[PDB]
């Protein structure tokens, strides 16, 4: 907006180009009864097809919100180059109530907290990576450093800040950091090396 | 980027000029201005001069004829970059597989069209493929999963490892939301195959007669065991009737 | 019920419902509520923007006036902060769970815990990595602008010829002839060159011509037409369910129906979800058995989970139609085989 | 139950995350849904002036409902909205 008088007003093709792609991808993929029907070769394992086949259902749609994770993954890619895709193994646990599950949780991931190395091209190709989380230290009391927990990167902050204006995820929310549900920020990595 | 940065550019060199030349000007000295009277607002006035050669509309620039026109056809641009279109017809699952799939007048076959089929098919390829592969390999080597086995209706526990692994088993992407109905005829039509044979009719017995007919109806009717079809379990067999019974005596 | 927009306080750090660390919704509450849990002796208790935008989602309305009846009155209308907070309220060494709660003035009336929070939220044409979307306003705000600028500058103009104005020079005016009201000449003058139209100022051809297709804008970035072709449940399931003709391959229904299909996975399939779960955990549900139309008590907790269920919705006004025709397509395949 | 000390913490610690909870939501979305909905209304576009001709398009009006001729259209247009699926016959007669 140069100058008052310029009428500064503003095209929105991106915006239009994005929508138009999206209104067919969720209309293809996410539009069906089910995601994925696995399919096997032969018939005396197939009897292991049908199994996959619900429990991913019942996992990616009808215990996580798969419509949300895939139209993220959606409008938030044909911008920012790429997007992410993250599944793990949940060890949630709670008269000694102390019921514990396990579940494949899967969640959407921006473009903002990763980290790839420069000559690799591929997941399986790549030597180091880096994916910045923000995690409670309810997590981190339950097998490190209980004795001490008042531990405390702004374009990893400025791209998601930006994605809107209403939202700032380095922003206090309020609560405090002593509080044992408290959020943190941590630093996960994927690197081959020299361990031993 | 470049498209937004021009039909930005050339809709705000629209806007000013339009902006000048619809709310006008008026040229006109001293002599005979007549500066009290012209302030009238009426468009029926009552008062002018009598100069008549002294009073004509400012010369705004007019609109360019090639200016705006030659980028209105910027839209196109787009189309050739891009696959989206304010007028055009959307993709299905069912012309992704098939893009002769309505081949009738619904060809689905143009840049239009195909060129969207690129990322939802790199993505599919790229993405999902390697999302089930991944996850079907997680689920493969930890914990243990309980399976509703259907014949019963009851419950089994069967161990992960036994699962096979992706090089026996393979994925597909994109469903269509109406698989379940082509499914059904398709029984149909190989259930009335069989049948037209007796070869196989031993083979094709009554055990197999009853959950056919349950997952021809599972897709549309699920409980069928109450008011539909009666299980297998209770299904005793006929005795024969005394009629046959003294045409055998 | 509904929840408004205004009501609801979310940290900035947060992206969905499950990873929001605090949470409130504030709610106007009666004091029944209240009495019969605490305080009973004492009943006289008596945040702008949380009034501005109901006063303004409308001119007839307000939310911070007085209704009129006294404070003491029980079935007052009082604000009150309901909470749902991640935090410590035991040590801090367990892993902090979520604990409801809810307050008054200066005083606390109950918390409890709970493993999912109650609230769904819609969220058309959205961003990746936030909590809160995109609006038709974001994208219509500005089409709005020029558009009513062009005809605030072209009816400027409509005013200004249309009031027809006469100018002529001092001599040979004759006023007492032109000032008549009747457009009959009976009274005249030679000259010809005292009075003419007045220059008025013509319509530019590109200012508000070239601007004239700014409809079209509008109809790609969202879905929107006068008299375009639009979508219907069936299609909503299956684009080539009327494949006839309508191929539906139209940037006005593709682009719109990404919202809906977003608006569902993102919005009500998790209040059914809600829904069949907070079934599950409280009272006993008494159900209809259609044998006797007997009356039987099943516990919600004999009841399946969500792993194993599939919800759907969107569903269409006649599927008790195409299901009859199923069931009787169904019924003469098995009644022509014998096994 | 639980001490009033407790309370006492739980106080200030919910009000803190109170406080920043608000004052992001009123700056970056209510500064903004305040204003949609009289755009809504076509009343904020400014009528500057009497001889400015002060007249409003509502091209937002058509478009905030021009979906909406859509969605009311194909959830909640059938004999119901919802209805649950099952995997087996073991749990069919639990879904209905």
């Amino acid at each position: 907006p140069v100058t008052a008088g310029s009428s500064s007003w503003v095209d929105r093709t991106v915006w239009e180009s994005v929508n138009g792609t999206l209104q067919d991808i969720i209309n293809v993929f996410c539009s069906g009864d089910e995601a994925v029907t696995f399919v096997a070769d032969n018939q005396q394992d197939s009897d292991a097809a049908d199994v996959a086949t619900k429990l991913v259902n019942q996992i990616l749609l009808r215990d996580n919100p798969g419509y949300n994770i895939i139209s993220s993954a959606a409008q938030e890619c044909l911008v920012t180059r790429n997007s992410f895709i993250k599944y793990y193994w949940d060890e949630q646990t709670s008269v000694t109530y102390e019921q514990t599950v396990k579940r494949v949780k899967v969640e959407y991931v921006p473009s903002e907290q990763i980290f790839v190395d420069e000559h690799a091209t591929s997941f399986a190709d790549a030597q180091y990576f880096c994916h910045r989380v923000r995690r409670s230290k309810e997590d981190l009391v339950a097998m490190g450093f209980p004795k001490d927990e008042i531990e405390a990167t702004t374009q990893s902050t400025v791209a998601w800040s930006r994605t809107d204006w209403r939202q700032d995820i380095d922003a206090d929310i309020g609560t405090d950091t002593e509080d044992i549900a408290s959020m943190v920020w941590v630093y996960e990595h994927y690197i081959r090396t020299g361990v031993l | 980027k470049d498209i937004q940065d021009l039909r930005t550019a050339l809709v705000r060199g629209y806007i000013d000029n339009v902006n000048n030349a619809n709310y006008g000007r008026y040229k006109a000295l001293v002599g005979a201005y007549d500066r009290r009277s012209l302030l009238d607002n009426r468009p029926g006035g009552v008062v002018e001069m009598e100069r008549q050669d002294a009073i004509d509309l400012f010369p705004y620039h007019n609109l360019p004829q090639g200016i705006d026109g030659l980028l209105g056809m910027s839209e196109e641009l787009k189309e050739t970059r891009t696959g989206v279109t304010k007028l055009g017809m959307g993709i299905n699952p069912d012309v992704f597989k098939n893009d002769n799939a309505y081949a009738t007048v619904g060809l689905m076959m143009n840049a239009a069209q195909n060129r969207l089929r690129m990322v939802c098919r790199n993505i599919a390829h790229n993405g999902m493929v390697e999302l089930m592969r991944g996850i079907y390999n997680l689920i493969r080597e930890n914990g243990e999963v309980p399976i509703e086995v259907q014949t019963p209706r009851g419950m089994i526990q069967v161990n992960p490892k036994q699962l096979p692994a992706r090089h026996n088993l393979q994925v597909v992407v994109a469903i269509s939301p109406n698989e379940k109905a082509e499914r059904a005829q398709k029984l149909i039509s190989l259930k009335q195959l069989i049948a037209a044979d007796a070869q196989l009719a031993p083979l094709f017995g009554l055990e197999q007669d009853r959950y056919m007919t349950a997952q021809i109806f599972e897709l549309m009717g699920i409980k069928d065991t109450h008011k539909y079809l009666l299980p297998l379990e209770q299904y005793q067999p006929p005795e024969p009737s005394p009629m046959e019974i003294l045409q055998l005596e | 019920e509904y929840v408004p927009s205004e009501q609801i306080f979310v940290d900035e750090h947060a992206t969905s419902f499950a990873d929001a660390q605090y949470f409130c919704h504030r709610v106007r509450r009666s004091k029944e509520d209240l009495v019969a849990m605490g305080f009973p002796k004492d009943e006289i208790e008596a945040t702008t923007q949380s009034t501005v935008a109901w006063s303004r989602t409308d001119w007839r309305q307000d939310i911070d006036a007085d209704i009129g009846t006294d404070t003491e009155d029980i079935a007052s209308m009082v604000w009150v902060y309901e909470h749902y907070i991640r935090t410590g309220v035991l040590d801090k060494n367990k892993e902090s769970k979520l604990y409801q709660v809810i307050q008054a003035g200066e005083h606390i009336l109950h918390t409890e815990e709970v493993t999912h929070i109650p609230f769904v939220t819609f969220c058309p044409y959205p961003i990746p990595g936030s909590f809160y979307g995109q609006s038709v306003y974001d994208i219509t705000k500005d089409i709005q602008d020029l558009r009513t600028a062009l005809v605030r500058g072209y009816i400027d103009n409509v005013n200004n010829a249309n009031y027809g104005r006469y100018k002529a020079l001092v001599g040979a005016y004759d006023r007492r002839s032109l000032l008549d009201n009747r457009p009959g000449g009976v009274v005249e003058m030679e000259r010809q060159d005292a009075i003419d139209l007045f220059p008025y100022h013509n319509l530019p051809q590109g200012i508000d011509g070239l601007l004239g297709m700014s409809e079209e804008l509008k109809e790609t970035r969202t879905g929107v037409t006068k008299l375009g072709m639009g979508i219907n449940p069936d299609v909503f399931k299956n684009d080539n369910a009327y494949a006839t003709v309508g191929l539906m391959m139209n940037a006005a229904q593709n682009r719109l129906r990404m919202v809906c299909r977003n608006i569902a996975h993102n919005g009500m399939v998790e209040l059914m979800r809600g829904i069949y779960n907070l079934i599950r955990e409280n009272g006993e549900v008494p159900i209809e058995v259609q044998t006797p139309r007997g009356m039987i008590q099943v516990n919600p907790k004999q009841l399946p989970a969500r792993h194993n269920l599939q919800v759907v919705v969107a569903i269409s006004p006649n599927e008790k139609a195409e299901r009859a025709q199923k069931l009787i397509s169904l019924k003469q395949l098995i009644a022509a085989d014998a096994q | 139950k639980y001490s009033e000390e407790v309370l006492d913490e739980l106080r200030v610690d919910l009000q803190r995350r109170f406080n920043y909870a608000q004052g992001y939501v009123d700056m970056a979305v209510k500064g903004y849904a305040r204003e949609a909905w009289e755009y809504f209304y076509g009343n904020l576009p400014a009528p500057v002036t009497a001889g400015s001709s002060s007249w409003v398009d509502r091209t937002v009006w058509e478009s905030v409902n021009g979906t909406l001729q859509d969605i009311i259209n194909v959830f909640c247009s059938g004999d119901e909205a919802v209805t649950f699926v099952a995997d087996n016959q073991q749990d069919s007669d639990a879904a209905d």
